[PDB]
């Protein structure tokens, strides 16, 4: 019984760790997407700055 | 003939003592065997449960 409790606990507790890491993985991917947008925005602003007639 | 009487009776007492001592020796041996067999069954149970555990694991 003790052994079963150990194996059963690992089966629940290992899947919990895996699901928690999967949640963190997709969250990090979502933050990367937000960063890519902001880095593109920075480049878009630079292109605007290069235009004297709007940058002035 | 008082000594012949008691000779016969003490020899009978001797035989009775031998008979019961041997019966007690048999008891002791049987009880040891009983423990060995119980332990053998315990090991059979252990092996069976250990096998199911490892299979499930």
């Amino acid at each position: 019984e003790k052994k079963e409790k150990q194996i059963e606990q690992q089966k629940k507790i290992q899947m919990s760790n895996l699901m928690n890491q999967a949640r963190l993985k997709v969250l990090r991917a979502r933050d990367d997407l937000i960063t890519d947008l902001l880095n593109e925005a920075k480049q878009r602003l630079s292109k605007v700055v290069k235009d004297t007639t709007r940058y002035q | 003939s008082q000594s012949q009487g008691i000779q016969q009776l003490l020899q009978a007492e001797k035989r009775a003592a031998e008979k019961v001592a041997d019966a007690r020796k048999r008891k002791a041996r049987r009880l040891k065997q009983a423990k060995e067999e119980a332990q053998m069954e315990v090991e059979q149970y252990r092996r069976e449960r250990e096998q199911e555990f490892q299979s499930k694991q």
